[PDB]
C-alpha cells in the first residue's frame, strides 16, 4: 500500500551515509511480510518500480546527469540488502531497472544535441499529449518526458513527415530527414551500448525505413550512401533485440515461439528486398549482425558474378551447403546458378560435370524408370545410362550387372 | 469472432473455404481461393463472397457439418450468439435468411457454444449461470436439457458424438456424455483462471490452457503423456490447436506497453516461435484446414498469413 | 517422528495492564522443541511469529521454565540447567514492524546458584514473586530452597550485577509445590504452600517468612470402611491463584472430587496478616489450571483419554457458568456424488478446509503419505499446499483400465478410500496433539481466555441459535424441534440439491408453490400425515411464529471495535458459525413450511389454506428468504481477506489487514481468492460485545438499512484486492441493488471480459449512474434540458470511441443515435454534429456529403462543413470530393469554395 512505499523510500536516502539504520529496516520488513511468491512478491516489485521511476523524474544537462548518477546508486543499495528478486514484468508495465536505465541513457543523449528542429519537435510532442504551464519553464517537458521516452520517439516521425509534404522534394530539404534519422540512431545506440556494461517503437522504425528508401531515388550518391547507414544500423539493432526477446522464452508454450519466429523471419525478408537495389556491401553487415535469413545471401551471391562469396559464406558456417542446395532446388553466374539448382530430375548433366559417372547413370536409370509417356525419351535415357555405366571405372561385377 | 469451417472440411468435405466473421451487424462469409500470385509469399487469397443480415451482435461462431455448396447456391448452418444473452443457431442459404433462431433459456451472459452433427442438430452452450445447456434438434421437434455445471468453453470431441468436453471458470475440465452423464473431471492450475480445454486433431488428446499462460496436455494415445509448459505472454483468447499437428498450438496476445500484439506458436520440444506479430490488437484467430495459413481477425480487417 | 514433532510441554500466557492510561499488552507463548511466541492481544495490528531456538529444548522439572514480567518483553526460562533472560520489545517495535534486524543485546544467560542433578535442581520458577520483576527473580528448589537473583542494571546497557540470595532449609518436607505472586497496595506479597501442608507467606523486603498457617490434611481418613492414604501429588499444574488483592487455594483431597474454595483475604495492616473467611465449594477439582477473578473461578480439567472439560463457577448467589461441552463428531463417513460440487478431490478439500482446526497435522499427513522425499517444513506458503496434496494424491492411485476404456467405478472407490484414510490420519494426528494445558485471564480485556496445545481458543456463552439447535403463551418449541429433527435426517444429496437450487435463486428468483413438488423426491410416506395432524390442531401459529422471529431480529446496544489477529480470527469464526446456524434454521423452517402447506397439485387440497383461514406468509417468507440468502453468503465466505488497518477509537477501529508471512502464506488474512469476510467484521467483553452484535444486527436488518449488505461488502472489498473472487461474488448476488451492476461491470472490465462489461454498462445507462462511471453521460444528458432513454448513452459511446482512435464503431453509434431520436427536442444538433464529425473522420463511402449539406442548410453551421471539406481534401480524395459536391446545394458549394480558396500557405 502507501505505507510501504513511503517507508522503503525513506531508507534509501539515509543509506548513502550510513548502513546500520538501513539494514534494520529490511530485516524487519522481511519478517513482517507474508513471504509468498504468488501475490506477496508483486507488492515489493510495484514499490521498487515506483521508487525507481520517481528518481528519474526529479541546467538541463546537470539535472539529467544527477538523476542518472542517483539511479545507479539505488541499484547497489538494493542489491547489498536484498530485495533478492521480485520480478513483475508481465505485459506493458529485473527488467524494469534495465528499462529505466536505458530510458535515462537515451534521454541524456538527446539533450546534448539541442537544435532548432529538435526543440520544435519536442514542443509539438509535449503540446499533443497535454497542456504546459504558462508560468515560464520554457523547456517544456524534461522530468515528465524522460520517464516516457517511447512517446517522444514515436512523435518524432510525425513532425518530420509533416514538413516533407510542403518541402517540394529540394537540396537543403533532404538534410532535415537525415538529421532526425541520425539522432534516432544515436539514441538507439545509447540504449544498446549501456546494456553490455550491466508495437509503438517498432512502427516508428518501420516507417522511417520506408521513408528513407523513397528519398534515395532523388538525391546524390553521397547522401544515399550516408542515409543507408542509419537504416542498416537500426535494422541490425532491431534484429538483435528480436533475437534477444525470442531467446528468453522457450521450452513450454511452443505455439508462441512458432508464431514469433514467422513474424521475425517475415520482417527480415522485407528489409533485404528493399536494400538489394542499392549497395551490396550492407548484405555482409546484415549477415554478420544477424546470423539468419540465408535466402537473401544466396540471392546476393547468385545475382552477381561473385563465385567465391558462396564458398566463403559456406566454409565459415554450420551446415550451409544443405540449406544452399535446398534453396537452389526450390527456386558464368548463370551457369553457376543453373549448376547449383540442378539437383533433382535433370541432374545427369550436373553429375557428369561434377565427376560422378555412377551418380549420372543412376539418375538416368531413375528418369527412364519414372518416364512412361515418350518412347524416344525412354530410349535416350537408357542409352545415356548405358554410356555412363560403360564410362564409369567401377568393379567388374558391378559393370557386368549394369 | 473469426472461425473457419474445420468440421465441414473433415467430417464431410464440401465447404472448406468458408470463413465466418461475426461482428456488430451480423455475420459475413468469405471464400479462400488458391490463385497464382507468388508461391513463396502467399498462394491463397481471400475473396469476400456475401454477407448476411441479422441485426444483433455475434460474439461467437461455430459451423456444423451440414453445410453444402451446389452451383451458386450455398446452404449453411452455423450457431452464433445474440447480444441479449442467448445462443442462436439459424440456418440461412447464401445471403437470404430462410429460417429464424428462437434462442431462449440462458439466465446469464453466454461464454461459448459448439455444434455437432449426429441424428439432427446437436448444440452445446455454456453460460455464466452455472448451467450447461444441451439443445438437440431431432426429427420430433426439439429436446432441451440443462445440467447444474459451470462452463466457459464447451467443445465436442472429434469422431465421438456421444462424448463432449466442458471447461469451467475455476479450472475444472469435465468430460460428460449424452447417456452416462458425467464420466471424468480433471483439474489444472487452480491458482489462476482457466481459458479453454479443447481436444487435438488426433481425437485422443485434451489440451487445456489458462489465462496466466498455463497450458497442460493429456494425450491418451501416447500411453498417458502428461506434458505441461508455459507460453511467453498471456493468452486472452485461449488457444487454437492445429488441424494436422496435435503437439502444436497457437495463442495470441497483446502487449499494451509497446502497442504490438504477437501470436506465439507453442510446440512440445521446439523453442519459442513468434511467426505472427502485428502492430494492432487482435480480436480472434483461427487456423485453416491445410495447416499452413492462419486467418487472424483484427478489429477492422482480417489478415491471412501463411507460414 | 511425526507424533513427537509438535505438541508442547506446557503453555504460558502473560498480560499486564497499567492503572494510569489502561495500556494493554498481551502476548502468547508455546513450548516444545523451540521457544515460540506470538502476539495475541485485543487492543497493535501488524504482528509476526517469533521462534527462539534453544540448545536442549526445555529441559526442566516438568511445567516450569515459564516466567514473564509486566514489561514487554521480559521473559525468563531455564533449559539444561541454564537460566536465560530475554529482554526485547515484542509489543511496539520488533513485533509491530516486519524487520528481522536487531542491533541490541537481547539474550543474557547467567547462572545464579548451583542448579544441578546432584546439587539442587529447581522445580517451580516465579520471577513475579519478588519486588522488581525485571531485575529480581525467585526460584524454588526441590529440597526446600527459595533462592533469588536481583540483577540490577548499571549505567551501560547490557551489564548487570546479579545479587545472589538464597534461603534453604535442611529437610525435603519444606519443598514448595506451587508458588503464587500478587501485588497489594504496590507491595510484593508472595504466598507458597510447602510439602508439609503449611501455608507460608514470604516477603520480598526481609527475604523471610512473615506469616505461617497450619493445615491438617494428612491424617488417614476412612470412608465406608476403606482406609485411603491421602498422598496425592500432581505434576506441576497450579495450586494457588490470584485476582487482584486476595489469593485463593484449593485441595483435591484424595479421590473425593469436592475440591475447595479457600479464598484468603490478606489485608496490609498490623493486626491481621492472614484471614480466611471461606470453607469449600462443591465444584470439581482443577487438574490443569485455575484462574480466579473476583467472584468467578474458571477451572480447567483434563482426563487421561486426551479429553478436556472447562467449567466456570461464578459465586454470585444466583447463576454460575452453566455450559455443556461437545465431543468429537465424525462427519466424513458419508459418501456424496450429486451435482454442484463435482469431481472428487475438490469436494474432499472443501470438506477438510471447512473445519479450521488442524494446521500442521495436514502437512505432516501429506509428508508421510509421500514416501522417498520427506523433507522438513519447507511448505511455508499455504496456497500451493492444496495443489501439492492434490498432485501427491493423484500420483498414488493407479487407474485400472479394461478394453480401450477407463474404469471409473474402481477409480471413484479408490479415491473415496484414499480420502477416508486421509481423514482418519488427520483425526488421529490431531486427537493426541490438541489438549488443554493452562488458563490465564487478562485484566485489560477482561475475558476468559484459554490456552490449549497449538490451538488458541476462547470461552463464550451459549446464544439463542446454539441453544435452539441442541434439541433440548408458551409455544413455538415442539414444532420447531420436530422440524429440526426432520431436516437433520435428510441425506447429503437432498441438501446439495437444495443448496444448488437456493444458489441460483438470487437474481431470477421464483418463490412459489414449487418446493413441495421438489422436496417430495425423498420417498416419504408416513411422515407427512403426522405433521399435518399436528399442524391442523393449532390455533394461532403464524402470528406466534412472527412474534418469536421478531423477538429473536437482533439489536445491539453500545457498539464497540477491535484490532488484532487472534481476536479477529475468533470473531470471524464465531460469525461464520452463527451464519451457518442461521442458514440451517432457515432451511429447517422452509422445509417445515413446504411440508405443512404442500397442497398436492389439486384445487380441493389447496383451497383450504387460501380461504382466509390465516394471515398468509408472503412478507414472512420474503424476509426469511433474504436472511437465508445472507446466511448462505456468509457461510460461503471464509474468514481471511480483510481490508484496511485503521485503528481509530470506539466503533471506528478496524482489524489487521495483512499480519501474515507473505501473500500466498495464509496465516491470518492473506488468501483473497476464497474468503472476503474479515472486511465486513472490521468495518462494522471483544467477541461478546459488540463486534459480533453489530455484525448480527447488520445481517438481520433488511428494510431499515435501505440497501443490501452484500453489495456494500463487495464494493468495499473491490477497493483493495480480491479481484479473482469478485467475479464469482457478483454473479451469485442479487440484481436488485443499484451498485451491484456497477460492481459486476467493474469486475468484468478489470478481468478482460470487455463484452460482458459493455453489456452490463449498456443496460444500466438508461437509469442512473455510478459516480465517474457515468458522470459524463449524466452531464451530457442534463445539458440537453431533457432525458434521453437510448440517445445519450449512444452519444457517449460514440464520443468515447472517437476519442480513443476508432472510426467505424463511432460512426455506427452516431448513426444509431440519429436514427433512434424519440425526444424530438431542440437539442438534436449535438447528435448531428457528432455524426458529421464521424463521417468526416472516417469517410470510405460517399455518404459523408449528405450530412454536411443537411447540417448547413438548417442553420448557420458552416464550420462543421468547412472542417469536413478540409478533412476530405486532406484524406487524398480529389477525384471523389469534386463529384460529391455537385449533388448538394449551390449556395453551400459556393460558400465551401470561398472558404477553401482562402489559403495563405501554399505547399506541394
Amino acid at each position: 500500500k502507501i505505507k510501504l512505499l513511503k517507508a522503503a523510500f525513506l531508507q534509501y536516502c539515509r543509506k548513502d551515509l550510513g548502513h546500520a539504520q538501513m539494514v534494520v529496516d529490511e530485516l524487519f520488513s522481511s519478517h513482517s511480510d507474508l513471504d509468498s511468491d504468488s501475490e506477496l512478491d508483486r507488492a515489493v516489485t510495484q514499490i521498487s518500480v515506483d521508487l525507481m521511476d520517481d528518481y528519474p523524474a526529479s541546467i538541463i544537462l546537470h539535472q539529467l546527469e544527477d538523476k542518472m548518477k542517483a539511479h545507479s546508486f539505488l541499484m547497489d543499495f538494493i542489491h547489498q540488502v536484498g530485495l533478492f528478486g521480485r520480478l513483475g514484468s508481465f505485459p506493458v508495465r529485473l527488467l524494469l531497472c534495465e528499462h529505466a536505465e536505458k530510458l535515462s541513457a537515451a534521454i541524456v543523449l538527446k539533450n546534448h544535441h539541442s537544435r532548432l528542429s529538435d526543440l520544435v519537435n519536442t514542443a509539438i510532442l509535449i503540446a499533443l499529449n497535454k497542456r504546459e504551464y504558462e508560468i515560464p519553464s520554457n523547456l517544456t517537458p524534461a522530468d515528465v518526458f524522460f520517464r516516457e521516452v517511447s512517446q517522444v520517439d514515436t512523435i518524432c516521425e510525425c513532425l518530420l513527415e509533416h514538413e516533407e509534404q510542403v518541402l517540394r522534394d529540394s537540396i537543403e530539404w533532404a538534410e532535415v530527414v537525415i538529421n532526425v534519422n541520425n539522432i534516432l540512431k544515436d539514441m538507439l545506440q545509447a540504449a544498446s551500448h549501456y546494456r553490455q556494461n550491466r508495437r509503438t517503437v517498432i512502427i516508428r522504425q518501420h516507417e522511417i525505413v520506408l521513408k528513407v528508401a523513397y528519398p534515395q531515388a532523388d538525391s546524390n550518391l553521397r547522401n544515399i550512401v550516408t542515409e543507408q547507414l542509419v537504416a542498416l544500423i537500426d535494422c541490425f539493432l532491431d534484429g538483435y533485440v528480436s533475437q534477444l526477446k525470442s531467446v528468453d522464452k522457450s521450452s513450454n508454450r511452443e505455439r508462441y515461439d512458432n508464431l514469433e519466429m514467422e513474424y521475425l523471419q517475415k520482417r527480415s525478408d522485407l528489409l533485404s528486398p528493399l536494400l538489394s537495389l542499392g549497395q551490396y556491401l550492407w548484405a555482409a553487415s546484415l549477415a554478420e549482425k544477424y546470423c539468419d535469413f540465408d535466402i537473401l545471401v544466396q540471392m546476393c551471391e547468385q545475382t552477381d558474378n561473385q563465385s567465391r562469396l558462396q564458398r566463403y559464406m559456406t566454409q565459415f558456417a554450420d551446415q550451409n551447403f544443405s540449406d544452399f542446395l535446398f534453396r537452389w532446388y526450390l527456386e558464368q553466374h548463370g551457369q553457376l546458378a543453373n549448376f547449383l539448382q540442378a539437383h533433382e530430375h535433370l541432374s545427369w548433366l550436373h553429375e557428369i560435370n561434377s565427376q560422378e559417372l555412377e551418380k549420372a547413370h543412376a539418375t538416368l536409370l531413375g528418369l527412364a524408370n519414372m518416364e512412361t509417356r515418350y518412347f524416344a525419351k525412354k530410349k535416350t535415357l537408357l542409352g545415356l545410362s548405358k554410356l555412363a555405366a560403360l564410362a564409369s571405372d567401377f568393379s567388374e561385377d558391378m559393370l557386368q550387372e549394369k | 469472432y473469426v472461425h473457419v469451417v474445420e468440421f465441414n472440411p473433415f467430417e464431410n468435405g464440401d465447404s472448406g473455404n468458408l470463413i465466418a466473421y461475426g461482428g456488430n451487424n451480423y455475420v459475413v462469409i468469405g471464400t479462400c481461393t488458391f490463385q497464382e500470385e507468388e508461391a513463396d509469399v502467399e498462394g491463397i487469397q481471400y475473396k469476400t463472397l456475401r454477407t448476411f443480415h441479422h441485426g444483433v451482435r455475434v460474439d461467437g461462431i461455430a459451423w456444423s457439418p451440414e453445410t453444402r455448396l451446389d452451383s451458386l447456391p450455398p446452404v449453411i448452418k452455423f450457431c452464433t450468439s445474440a447480444a441479449d444473452m442467448k445462443i442462436r443457431l439459424f440456418t440461412s442459404d447464401l445471403q437470404d435468411k430462410n429460417e429464424y433462431k428462437v434462442l431462449e433459456g440462458h439466465t446469464d451472459f453466454i461464454n461459448g457454444l459448439v455444434f455437432d452433427p449426429k441424428e439432427g442438430q446437436e448444440i452445446a452452450s455454456v453460460s455464466d449461470d452455472h448451467t450447461c445447456r444441451i439443445w438437440n434438434l431431432e426429427g420430433v421437434q426439439t429436446a432441451h436439457f440443462v445440467l447444474h455445471s459451470p462452463g466457459m468453453s464447451v467443445c465436442w470431441h472429434p469422431e465421438e458424438t456421444f462424448k463432449l468436453m466442458v471447461a469451467e471458470k475455476n479450472g475444472t475440465i469435465r468430460f460428460y456424455d449424452l447417456l452416462a452423464q458425467q464420466a471424468i473431471l480433471s483439474l489444472e492450475s487452480e491458482q489462476v483462471p482457466l481459458m479453454s480445454a479443447h481436444w487435438c486433431l488426433k481425437n485422443t488428446f485434451k489440451v487445456g490452457a489458462v489465462a496466466g499462460n498455463d497450458w497442460l496436455i493429456w494425450d491418451i494415445t501416447r500411453s498417458s503423456y502428461p506434458q505441461n509448459k508455459r507460453p511467453v505472454h498471456m493468452d486472452r483468447a485461449c488457444l487454437f490447436r492445429w488441424s494436422t499437428i496435435s503437439e502444436n498450438l497457437f495463442a495470441t496476445t497483446g502487449y499494451p506497453g509497446k502497442m504490438a500484439s504477437q501470436f506465439q506458436i507453442h510446440h512440445l520440444g521446439h523453442p519459442q516461435p513468434i511467426l505472427m506479430g502485428s502492430v494492432a490488437v487482435g480480436s480472434g484467430l483461427s487456423w485453416h484446414r491445410t495447416l499452413p495459413l492462419c486467418v487472424i481477425g483484427g478489429d477492422h480487417k482480417l489478415l491471412f498469413w501463411v507460414t | 517422528k511425526y507424533s513427537e514433532s509438535a505438541g508442547g510441554f506446557y503453555y504460558v500466557e502473560s498480560g499486564k495492564l497499567f492503572s494510569v492510561t489502561r495500556n494493554r499488552f498481551i502476548h502468547w507463548k508455546t513450548s516444545g522443541d523451540t521457544l515460540e511466541l506470538m502476539e495475541e492481544s485485543l487492543d497493535n495490528l501488524l504482528n509476526n511469529a517469533i521462534r527462539l531456538k534453544f540448545q536442549n529444548c526445555s529441559v526442566l522439572p516438568g511445567g516450569v521454565y515459564v516466567s514473564e514480567t509486566q514489561n514487554r518483553v521480559i521473559i525468563l526460562m531455564l533449559t539444561n540447567q541454564t537460566v536465560h533472560r530475554l529482554l526485547l520489545p515484542h509489543p511496539s517495535r520488533m513485533y509491530r514492524s516486519e524487520l528481522v534486524v536487531d542491533f541490541t543485546d537481547p539474550c543474557n544467560y547467567q547462572l545464579i546458584p548451583a542448579v544441578p542433578g546432584i546439587s539442587p535442581n529447581s522445580t517451580a520458577s516465579t520471577a513475579w514473586l519478588s519486588s522488581d520483576g525485571e531485575a529480581l527473580f525467585a526460584l524454588p528448589c526441590a529440597s526446600g530452597g527459595i533462592f533469588v537473583l536481583k540483577l540490577p542494571p548499571y549505567d551501560i546497557p547490557g551489564m548487570v550485577s546479579v545479587v545472589e540470595l538464597k534461603r534453604g532449609d535442611q529437610s525435603p518436607s519444606d519443598r514448595p509445590l506451587s508458588l503464587a505472586v500478587h501485588c497489594v497496595e504496590h507491595d510484593a506479597f508472595i504466598f507458597a504452600l510447602c510439602q508439609d501442608h503449611k501455608l507460608r507467606m514470604w516477603s520480598y523486603k526481609e527475604q523471610m517468612c512473615l506469616m505461617v498457617a497450619d493445615m491438617l490434611e494428612y491424617v488417614p481418613v476412612k470412608k465406608d470402611l476403606r482406609l485411603t492414604a491421602g498422598t496425592g501429588h500432581k505434576l506441576r499444574l497450579a495450586y494457588s491463584p490470584t485476582m487482584g488483592l486476595y489469593l485463593g487455594i484449593y485441595m483435591h483431597a484424595p479421590k473425593r472430587g469436592q475440591f475447595c474454595i479457600f479464598q484468603l483475604v490478606s489485608t496490609e495492616s498490623n493486626r491481621y496478616s492472614l484471614d480466611h473467611i471461606s470453607s469449600l465449594f462443591t465444584s470439581q477439582e482443577t487438574l490443569i489450571d485455575f484462574a480466579l477473578t473476583s467472584t468467578d473461578i474458571w477451572a480447567l480439567w483434563h482426563d487421561a483419554e486426551n479429553q478436556t472439560v472447562v467449567k466456570y463457577i461464578n459465586f454470585e448467589h444466583n447463576v454460575a457458568g452453566q455450559w455443556n461441552p461437545v465431543f468429537m463428531q465424525p462427519l466424513p463417513e458419508e459418501e456424496i456424488v450429486i451435482r454442484d460440487d463435482q469431481d472428487p478431490r475438490e469436494m474432499y478439500l472443501q470438506s477438510l478446509f471447512t473445519p479450521g482446526q488442524f494446521t500442521n497435522e495436514a502437512l505432516c499427513k501429506a509428508l508421510q503419505i509421500f514416501c522417498r522425499g520427506t523433507e522438513r517444513n519447507l511448505d511455508l506458503s499455504w496456497s500451493e499446499l492444496k495443489k501439492e496434496v492434490t498432485l501427491a494424491v493423484e500420483n498414488e492411485l493407479q487407474g485400472s483400465v479394461t478394453e480401450y476404456e477407463f474404469s471409473q467405478e474402481e477409480f471413484r472407490n479408490l479415491q473415496q478410500e484414499f480420502w477416508c484414510k486421509f481423514y482418519a490420519c488427520c483425526l488421529q494426528y490431531q486427537e493426541a496433539l490438541s489438549h488443554p494445558l493452562a488458563l490465564h485471564l487478562n485484566p485489560h480485556t477482561n475475558m476468559v481466555c484459554l490456552l490449549k496445545k497449538g490451538y488458541l481458543s476462547f470461552l463464550i456463552p451459549s446464544s439463542l441459535v446454539d441453544h435452539l439447535y441442541l434439541l433440548p403463551a408458551r409455544d413455538v418449541i415442539c414444532l420447531i424441534k420436530c422440524l429440526r429433527l426432520i431436516e437433520e435426517s435428510v441425506t447429503v444429496d437432498m441438501s446439495v440439491i437444495m443448496e444448488m437450487s437456493c444458489y441460483n435463486l438470487q437474481s431470477p428468483e421464483k418463490a412459489a408453490e414449487q418446493i413441495l413438488e421438489d422436496m417430495i423426491t425423498i420417498d416419504v410416506e408416513n411422515v407427512m400425515e403426522d405433521i399435518c395432524s399436528k399442524l391442523q390442531e393449532i390455533r394461532n401459529p403464524i402470528h406466534a411464529i412472527g412474534l418469536l422471529i421478531r423477538e429473536m431480529n437482533i439489536r445491539m446496544n453500545l457498539t464497540q471495535l477491535y484490532g488484532s489477529n487472534t481476536a479477529g480470527y475468533i470473531v470471524c469464526r464465531g460469525v461464520h458459525k452463527i451464519a451457518s446456524t442461521r442458514f440451517l434454521i432457515c432451511r429447517d423452517l422452509l422445509i417445515l413450511q413446504q411440508l405443512l402447506m404442500r397442497l398436492g397439485d389439486a384445487v380441493i387440497w389447496g383451497t383450504g389454506q387460501l380461504f382466509q383461514a390465516q394471515q398468509d406468509l408472503l412478507h414472512r417468507t420474503a424476509p426469511l428468504l433474504l436472511s437465508y440468502y445472507l446466511i448462505k453468503w456468509g457461510s460461503e465466505c471464509l474468514a481471511t481477506d480483510v481490508p484496511l488497518d485503521t485503528l481509530e477509537s470506539n466503533l471506528q477501529h478496524l482489524s489487521v489487514l495483512e499480519l501474515t508471512d507473505s501473500g500466498a502464506l495464509m496465516a491470518n488474512r492473506f488468501v483473497s481468492s476464497p474468503q472476503t469476510i474479515v472486511e465486513l467484521f472490521f468495518q462494522e467483553k471483544p467477541e461478546m460485545i459488540t463486534a459480533i452484535t453489530s455484525y448480527l444486527l447488520q445481517l438481520l436488518w433488511p428494510s431499515n438499512p435501505g440497501c443490501l449488505f452484500l453489495e456494500c461488502l463487495m464494493g468495499n472489498c473491490q477497493y483493495v484486492q480480491l479481484q479473482d473472487y469478485i467475479q464469482l461474488l457478483h454473479p451469485w448476488c442479487q440484481v436488485n441493488v443499484g451498485s451491484c451492476r456497477f460492481m459486476l461491470g467493474r469486475c468484468y472490465l478489470v478481468t478482460g471480459e470487455g463484452q460482458k462489461a459493455l453489456e452490463c454498462f449498456c443496460q444500466a445507462a438508461s437509469e442512473v449512474g455510478k459516480e465517474e462511471f457515468l458522470d459524463r453521460l449524466i452531464r451530457s444528458e442534463d445539458g440537453e434540458i431533457v432525458s434521453t432513454p437510448r440517445l445519450q448513452y449512444y452519444d457517449k459511446v460514440l464520443r468515447l470511441l472517437d476519442v480513443i482512435g476508432l472510426p467505424e464503431l463511432v460512426i455506427q453509434l452516431a448513426t444509431s443515435a440519429i436514427t433512434e431520436a424519440g425526444d424530438d427536442w431542440k437539442s438534436q444538433a449535438t447528435l448531428r454534429t457528432c455524426i458529421f464529425k464521424h463521417h468526416l473522420d472516417l469517410g470510405h463511402n460517399s455518404q459523408a456529403y449528405e450530412a454536411l449539406t443537411q447540417i448547413p442548410d438548417s442553420s448557420r453551421q458552416l464550420d462543421c462543413l468547412r472542417q469536413l471539406v478540409v478533412v476530405l481534401c486532406e484524406r487524398s480524395q480529389l477525384q471523389d470530393l469534386v463529384e460529391f459536391p455537385y449533388v448538394n446545394l449551390h449556395n453551400e458549394v459556393v460558400g465551401i469554395i470561398e472558404s477553401r480558396a482562402r489559403a495563405v500557405d501554399l505547399m506541394t
